């Protein structure tokens, strides 16, 4: 009845945020504001695919009155592309976004199985310890020796007796700090090393033994 | 992934990465295809970063007015808090600075958001760490 115009978009800026990062369990909402007439419909794709509610668990919300779609609690497996399809009898307009869906690690920093190995060595070899660190907020780590001051081994707190050997700092490297290298080793240096991995959360650590002979 | 390689700082805001440009000057992106928004970050102490370029090599910075910076040499104004808050975005607070609550933002439009004007009610301090690629 009215002339023809094909779809186009009534807010473009609100379209420029194409990539979507959002930590896990969020709510998450694209919008393709449009319009033309006659009037247009709109659907949604997922990596190329039609997307219907029965693909994810609890589906989606979709707001045409909006040109939105909405879902709520983010998974892993809503990582992918969003396209919106804008079709009327004369024309056809369509924007895609990505979503990516970020898990995070609020916990202390894991520590490899293993590393660091116990060790019982001959004098004067170079010695070497590695320590692997996984940890979401940035991790520090510290190399300890369990000294033994008069007898005890047990400070007066519980807390067994120590002496820092090693502290990541500007430079180093996240990579040098991974690894505590000892020199002619001798007696004295018999003990537990201690390797202290620690981020904004919690502290986790590893021991070795060393026993000189 | 690994705290070792590298990332890129996106902002909840406009969706922008944290870019460091060679002039020392550091706004936002969607370029993720740009070569200033590879971050390294290392703790000189528990929770406490530095940020910076892995290709300008600049470390990321605040001065005693909120801007933000790419500082050749690492110093005080180099060192953020680095803060995984519970709504699970990160949040940088300027070491030097922690008191006036200077937080590490952009604007909408992907600008430094000068840390005076930021709050921590606010979502351009908001932060998800990305993937290179």
């Amino acid at each position: 009845n009215r002339m023809p115009v094909a779809p186009y978009w009534t807010s473009p800026e609100k379209m420029e945020k194409k990539l979507h990062a959002v930590p896990a369990a969020k709510t998450v909402k694209f919008k393709c504001p449009s319009s033309g007439t006659p009037q247009p419909t709109l659907r949604w794709l997922k990596n190329g695919k039609e997307f219907k509610p029965d693909h994810r668990i609890g589906g989606y919300k979709v707001r045409y009155a909006t040109w939105s779609i909405i879902m709520d609690s983010v998974v892993p497996s809503d990582k992918g592309n969003y396209t919106c399809i804008v079709e009327n009898e004369y024309g056809s307009i369509n924007h895609t976004y990505q979503l990516d869906v970020v898990e995070r690690s609020p916990h202390r920093p894991i520590l490899q199985a293993g590393l660091p190995a116990n060790k019982t060595v001959a004098l004067g070899s170079n010695v070497e310890f590695m320590c692997k660190v996984y940890s979401d907020p940035q991790p520090h780590i510290q190399w300890l020796k369990h000294i033994e001051v008069n007898g005890s081994k047990i400070g007066p707190d519980n807390l067994p007796y120590v002496q820092i050997l090693k502290t990541a700092g500007v430079n180093t490297t996240d990579k040098e700090m991974e690894v505590l290298h000892l020199r002619n080793v001798s007696f004295e240096d018999a003990g537990e090393y201690t390797c202290l991995a620690g981020n904004s959360i919690g502290l986790s650590h590893h021991s070795a033994w060393l026993t000189v002979l | 992934g690994n705290y070792k390689k590298p990332k890129l700082l996106y902002c909840s805001n406009g969706g922008h990465f944290l870019r460091i440009l060679p002039d020392g000057t550091v706004d936002g992106t969607r370029d993720r295809s740009d070569q200033h928004i590879q971050l390294q970050l290392s703790a000189e102490s528990v929770g406490e970063v530095y940020i910076k370029s892995t290709e300008t090599g600049q470390y990321l910075a605040m001065d005693t007015d909120g801007l933000l910076y790419g500082s050749q040499t690492p110093n005080e104004e180099c060192l953020f808090l680095e803060r995984l808050e519970e709504n699970h975005y990160n949040t940088y607070i300027s070491k030097k600075h922690a008191e006036k609550n200077w937080f590490v933002g952009l604007k909408k439009n992907g600008s430094c958001k000068r840390g005076p004007r930021t709050h921590y009610g606010q979502k351009a301090i908001l932060f998800l760490p990305l993937p290179v690629s």
